């Protein structure tokens, strides 16, 4: 199987150029049988094909964005990139890279896909979050972490470096009047484990390159 | 005392669609077939009723060069006694065919990025084509009980369909440029010879 | 036309069959320009279910089947299961130019019973308090259908300022989840004896209270 790994800034100021890169693993981008495309999806809306590129450099964009889109390929580094100029708030969307298969006029499909990169177009400056522990107080108890006042989205929260996933509930963020985001992630655990088992949430906010680990201990 | 214009057909910049194949009439010239059989750029070079090497010693009245474009899957149909959408509805060779079938892959030229739809092939026809018949009709094909009146719809389809060539296609779906040479020997003075 | 048309939402009972339509204008004949179908679960990338009108990738259940009635492609899901609840998009090459996706179809599996919400209220942490900030967190989960209203309360008096509430979001078990935040100064928090979070879901009411201790 093949794998697509996306990368790029999640925040682009208005009138600036959006730039993303998709790297291919477990497969060569220099295959004569495949196209390499970009698809975007505004939050809560549908999918829009942006354009694809052949391993030789030939491109074919959606004419609704042809004036603003530039897709390049680097077969030596097994990557292909996307550039969108004069971005606006209308361009805030999750962007996907996908392998486009077109073996015959019978049909064509996208497989596989990248995991998606949320790019927010705004003028608000990047801000790292403040993380406060949600202490349990009481068979099962609930504890968590508070990720407050950050921009832009998203933040990644794991527990015990991924060793705790069952019972974890990372809620969707909330937009505050100040324009900054804030979310909490909690996990329900047995009460008897509070004095022995350690619970640490791992908050990652790539736009600010801030990773913090807050150990959640009972109130005292 | 010259050399026949075989370069105008094979090295042609544009080829016609298979349903509307292009015929070049060759007469009064000296044909050097060594340029063809000694070329390593041909994927198909099947001759019927004659030998490739044993052709420079022969003279013919008229020579017909038919040129078009098809899929790789359909190269096997350019032959006597074959059936299929191409042999039945586009280009038909007789059982007593006397000539050579030459073809080569043209994915780099006739397959566009985004899709080359300029090449067509006839998909519907009431009866099979006679040998060397050329149907260029676009009447709306009636495949049902009700008559059509020249409008598309249920059981009223357009007779031609596009190939939509693109380089990502498999070799059986990639474009192939075909040149069919017909050798004709009538009770007339022979005008096309070899060395 | 170019806009590919799907029903906004379709629904069916568990173990039954549903069909999603995908209407366009380009009338292709036979096995030519066959559509594809994609499943998208919340927060995930689209997953290929059907390609070339009816063929399935390896690993895709045989409960999914594709067909076409000349003008409209159709995705049929037999034996409905709870995880089949997601968004579905058809895709085709329209007008021999651009790749277009359908409007989108939200499949909801019928038969879901009423679920009462589990409220989990937290007080401001001492670390945040020692930073001269205070935020209450009211967490709501496992409620169906996905619509709740939240009313905060200082002692037994309603609050309004500093309240921020999410829209409901479908979680993995097909129930819903929302959260609410009450921002306060540490003075306001220590003044009142307790703050409350009252969640209303389908006429029922669950409350939680926390005190500065
Ligand atoms: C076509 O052109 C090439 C050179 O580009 C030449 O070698 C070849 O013989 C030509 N073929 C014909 C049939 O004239």
């Amino acid at each position: 199987q093949v794998q697509l790994v996306q990368s790029g800034p999640g925040l682009v100021k208005p009138s600036q150029t959006l730039s993303l890169t998709c790297s291919v693993s477990d497969g060569s981008i220099s295959s004569s049988d495949y196209y390499w495309s970009w698809i975007r999806q505004p939050p809560g809306k549908g999918l829009e094909w942006i354009g694809y590129i052949y391993y030789t450099g030939s491109t074919y964009y959606n004419p609704s964005l042809k004036s603003r889109v530039s897709i390049s390929v680097d077969r030596s580094k097994n990557q292909f990139s996307l550039k969108l100029s004069s971005v606006t708030a209308a361009d805030t969307a999750v962007y996907y890279c996908a392998r486009l298969v077109v073996p015959s006029p019978k049909g064509s499909w996208f497989d596989p896909w990248g995991q998606g990169t949320l790019v927010t177009v705004s003028s608000a400056s990047t801000k790292g979050p403040s993380v406060f522990p949600l202490a349990p107080s009481s068979g099962t108890a609930a504890l968590g972490c508070l990720v407050k006042d950050y921009f832009p989205e998203p933040v990644t929260v794991s527990w015990n470096s991924g060793a705790l996933t069952s019972g974890v509930h990372t809620f969707p963020a909330v937009l505050q009047s100040s324009g900054l985001y804030s979310l909490s992630s909690v996990v329900t655990v047995p009460s008897s484990s509070l004095g022995t088992q350690t619970y640490i949430c791992n908050v990652n906010h790539k736009p600010s390159n801030t990773k913090v680990d807050k150990k959640v201990e009972p109130k005292s | 005392t010259n050399l026949c214009p075989f370069g105008e057909v094979f090295n042609a910049t544009r080829f016609a669609s298979v349903y509307a194949w292009n015929r070049k009439r060759i007469s009064n010239c000296v044909a050097d077939y060594s340029v063809l059989y000694n070329s390593a750029s041909f994927s198909t070079f099947k001759c019927y009723g004659v030998s490739p090497t044993k052709l420079n010693d022969l003279c013919f009245t008229n020579v017909y060069a038919d040129s078009f474009v098809i899929r790789g899957d359909e190269v096997r149909q350019i032959a006597p006694g074959q059936t299929g959408n191409i042999a039945d509805y586009n280009y038909k060779l007789p059982d007593d065919f006397t000539g050579c079938v030459i073809a080569w892959n043209s994915n780099n030229l006739d397959s566009k990025v985004g899709g080359n739809y300029n090449y067509l092939y006839r998909l519907f026809r009431k009866s099979n084509l006679k040998p060397f018949e050329r149907d260029i009709s676009t009447e709306i094909y009636q495949a049902g009980s009700t008559p059509c009146n020249g409008v598309k719809g249920f059981n009223c389809y357009f007779p031609l369909q596009s190939y939509g060539f693109q380089p990502t296609y498999g070799v059986g779906y990639q474009p192939y440029r075909v040149v069919v040479l017909s050798f004709e020997l009538l009770h007339a003075p022979a005008t096309v010879c070899g060395k | 036309s170019y806009e590919l048309t799907q029903p906004a939402s379709v629904s069916g009972s568990p173990g039954q069959s549903i069909t999603i339509s995908c209407t366009g204008t380009s009338i292709d004949v036979g096995n030519y320009n066959l559509a594809s179908w994609y499943q998208q679960h919340p927060g995930k990338a689209p997953k290929l279910i059907i390609y070339e009108g009816s063929r399935r990738p390896s690993g895709v259940s045989n409960r999914f089947s594709g067909a076409k009635s000349g003008n409209t492609a159709s995705l049929t899901i037999s034996g409905l299961q709870a995880e089949d609840e997601a968004d579905y998009y058809c895709c085709s090459y329209v007008g021999s130019s651009t790749y277009v996706f359908g409007s989108g179809t939200k499949v909801t599996v019928l038969g879901q019973p009423k679920a009462n919400p589990t409220v989990t209220l937290f007080p401001p942490s001492s670390e945040e308090l020692q930073a001269n900030k205070a935020t209450l967190v009211c967490l709501i989960s496992d409620f169906y259908p996905g619509a709740v209203t939240v009313a905060w309360k200082a002692d037994s008096s309603p609050v309004k300022a500093g309240v921020e509430t999410t829209t409901p979001s479908k979680q993995s078990n097909n129930k819903y989840a929302a959260s609410s935040y009450l921002s306060l100064t540490p003075e306001q928090w220590k003044s009142h004896r307790s703050y409350s979070c009252q969640v209303t879901h389908e006429g029922s009411t669950v409350e939680k209270t926390v005190a500065p201790t």
